[PDB]
């Protein structure tokens, strides 16, 4: 198949953040679009991506096709683009990914295939009793200022229609507010809910800043915590993490 | 169980780093009339005291008198993460010890700590019972200035007052110090039911008029060769209370 | 006698400034007004101070009254002195010298007397090849800024009616112009000239910056560098700092 | 004796600090034609040459061709002491060694340092002499990408071009890179007399352009199994020049 992104700088961020989760993903190329889908070795955090073919300026895949690659190196040649930097994925019928950054100058950088494991969806079917949408700016800068703070875990509380994000440390926590009031969301929908959650694998999606506009946060007692970071062309970038990671 | 609430952490924590010479531990002693904590010094010369009347504790609920002793350090590090001056203060026993939260509506923030803490019986409050002949009130940043003065000079302080002025007087290796306080300059009021006279220890008067800069109105009384009474008020209620044992 | 000083700030600061230097000076009270004359350890700098009576607000000496104090002492009250603070010199009669500091409340400190030698003139008469004025501020400045450059001697070099100032090091040195043409100095006087002089006397000059509205710098081969601090009401501070202090 | 002006410090300054793998001491070389040194790494496979033309010096006075042996981390020292970016450097032999002063007439400010070092004949600048098939020319900064792009794959980079194009490429662990240099993106000339290749060390080739970054029109020429030269230009005449050895 043969793709090309436009703004690959954001894009790459997508893969800078799973880079927290996994060490290999596979990148499957559909005619709907392109799916990727991981579980971090500790199995709290499932991760399901789909970046639609509108997404890209060109897509062309005529039949699925996975490839598998390990993602620091693939991460190593993305972190290299610039602002006016495209970007080009491509099979060279040996399987090998090919990544083509096209700006100043072009240049063209080669991976070899690797097993691709197949991920199975953890959740049949998932109620979620409680979902905010936000600025993935503003909801961030709060994953990272919780980060600064540190702790264990990180309590989700939904109260009267507001968002409670309590990083818990030791003996103690520290609380932030988020509500349609303070700007901290956008919207709210269902009733009140309250789980904790592990703080790294909150946190470390905190990469997704400049790829996704805005995010859903939807969570409930004893089930995972669904973290949507929406992305342009009705994309988006889902992290399951399971509840009580104290 | 017992739960209170204060309108200032800000204030709460500068009273709390104003006892001078406390140990890691200190004792909180919830009363029907106020929360309280009260110490004296090994040389048994300096009593502190830290009170909040219950006139400025809202929401406070008490079943009966108790007292959790406390390390004094971590209450300090909750009451420093206090993102604004308007951030409250609400204290709740627990099983274990004292749940402490300030709240911070400004910001939309809030922290909390539960405090491991030994339930004991009320330290009862024995403030000496005296005649304070004199009395005035002034700028802590005043009194800050005269300890800079004496930990300059001499080694013993003699305060004196007439009808209309406040003396402070030193002397060491020949050199002198000798300050005069009067209305206006820069006593906000001045009381004087009795020309009085007394000694205290500059160690003791220093260290403790160098903490009175946290309030804008200390009161300062005294008597002939009785021990001398400093209140540090603060602007949500939370008061500092220091007694020195003067030098006979 | 009896003295009042108004801008006790400033005039606190020619006390700190002879501290670099001595350790007792004697306050020398006469109808002209207060001299204060010393000589560090080193026979290096040679200090001479003339404060006139117009200088203060009031001076009460009916007779001639010298009176010596450890600066150390004198200095550590006059420190703490502020914006709105009188200050008042005197003598209790038992030759004691008495300083009042009047602002937000009287204060009094006393200091003991004692034995202060006399200081003779190092020099019987001096003829400086060149002469410059400036702005205190601007020297000291300068003065300050070389005392970060670091070095054992600062050589003095009139040139075309410029002075140089090159802090020098070891191996090394570096040099900074002034001139009526960059403003570093308001004037020149006489022709060209060159000497070394020890770095730390000419930089522990640098708190008179508050006290001193213009400098006077005079200096030439093999004789001393003059720099005459101005003050108010035609007072100076006079320091003579010996040639070759490498 | 010897004496000489370069009308830009921080020129010079980046020039010192480009001398890749250069030892505490380097020797500066006097002749009519221009001041240079030049070194040849341990390995024998890079030379280091660092020249500036007599055009680009003045006040140049030089009685008999000599070199000076001097520490170049002191030449660096005052160098860096350019309170301005329009600093001059003088150069000024003397019987201890050399004497560099820096002059920024626009803070009026100046800096010497006397450095110790000894003096003797002048080293012979012997360039390889061959014929460059291939030449373009382009920033810096473009040269700097590659050698990141060559830091992630390859241990040895082949360089190629056809009477258009300019290609690199690396091949490590199954991993695969090429890059493609063409007029105009990024080549701001190219020069092809005929189709040419050659191989080089990316560890030796990653180095040089890095350094290659502080000159805006860097270039570079080779042909097929012979060395390859680089050039480093600045704005002031001060030049960097490298010849890497091709692997055969």
């Amino acid at each position: 198949m043969r793709v090309k992104v436009i703004d690959a700088d954001a894009f790459s961020y997508i893969f800078r953040t799973l880079e927290e989760f996994i060490d290999e993903i596979t990148l499957d190329f559909t005619s709907d679009g392109l799916k990727i889908r991981g579980i971090d070795p500790s199995r709290v955090t499932f991760i399901d991506i789909l970046i639609p073919a509108g997404y890209f300026e060109e897509y062309n895949v005529e039949k699925e096709e996975k490839v598998g690659v390990k993602l620091e190196d693939f991460t190593d040649v993305l972190k290299t683009v610039t602002k006016n930097d495209s970007l080009y994925l491509e099979t060279d019928e040996n399987q090998n990914i090919k990544v083509t950054l096209d700006g100043v100058y072009e240049r063209t950088f080669t991976f070899p295939s690797i097993v691709a494991s197949e991920i199975e969806t953890p959740n049949l079917n998932l109620e979620f009793p409680f979902k905010a949408k936000a600025l993935t700016v503003t909801f961030t800068d709060i994953i990272d200022e919780i980060e600064d703070i540190g702790g264990d875990s990180i309590t989700f509380k939904a109260e009267g229609g507001k968002l409670y994000l309590s990083a818990n440390s030791d003996m103690g926590s520290s609380t932030i507010e988020l509500s349609t009031e303070n700007g901290g969301l956008l919207e709210s929908e269902g009733g009140d809910a309250e789980s904790v959650y592990g703080l790294e694998y909150v946190v470390n999606t905190s990469k997704m800043r400049k790829p996704s506009d805005t995010v859903e946060i939807a969570f409930g007692s004893q089930i995972p915590l669904k973290l949507r970071y929406n992305l342009p062309q009705g994309g988006y970038a889902d992290f399951y993490i399971a509840p009580r990671a104290e | 169980m017992i739960k209170a609430t204060y309108s200032s952490a800000k204030d709460f924590y500068s009273l709390l780093s104003g006892l001078l010479k406390v140990t890691d531990e200190i004792i909180l002693n919830f009363t029907e009339d106020s929360i309280f904590s009260r110490y004296l010094t090994d040389d048994k010369v300096l009593m502190v005291i830290f009170k909040i009347p219950k006139e400025y504790l809202e929401d406070y609920t008490i079943d009966k008198p108790l007292g959790i002793k406390i390390n004094i350090n971590d209450l300090k590090k909750i009451l420093g993460k206090a993102k604004s001056k308007s951030a409250t203060v609400t204290l709740e026993e627990t099983e274990a010890g004292l749940k402490v939260t300030v709240r911070d509506e400004k910001t939309g923030t809030r922290s909390n700590i539960y405090i491991k803490g030994e339930k004991t019986s009320i330290d009862q409050l024995t403030e000496p019972k005296v005649n304070l002949s004199v009395t005035f009130t002034t700028d802590g940043d005043v009194l800050k200035d005269i300890a800079r003065d004496l930990s300059l000079v001499g080694e013993e302080v003699e305060i004196s007052a007439d009808e209309n002025t406040v003396t402070l007087s030193t002397e060491e290796a020949g050199r002198t110090y000798k300050s005069l306080l009067k209305q206006d300059k820069p006593l906000k009021s001045l009381n004087v039911e009795s020309p009085s006279k007394a000694v205290y220890s500059i160690e003791v008067l220093k260290d403790v008029f160098k903490v009175t800069s946290i309030s804008q109105n200390v009161t300062v009384g005294f008597g002939n060769n009785i021990p001398m009474k400093i209140e540090v008020p603060t602007d949500s209620g939370g008061q500092l209370i220091f007694w020195i044992a003067p030098r006979l």
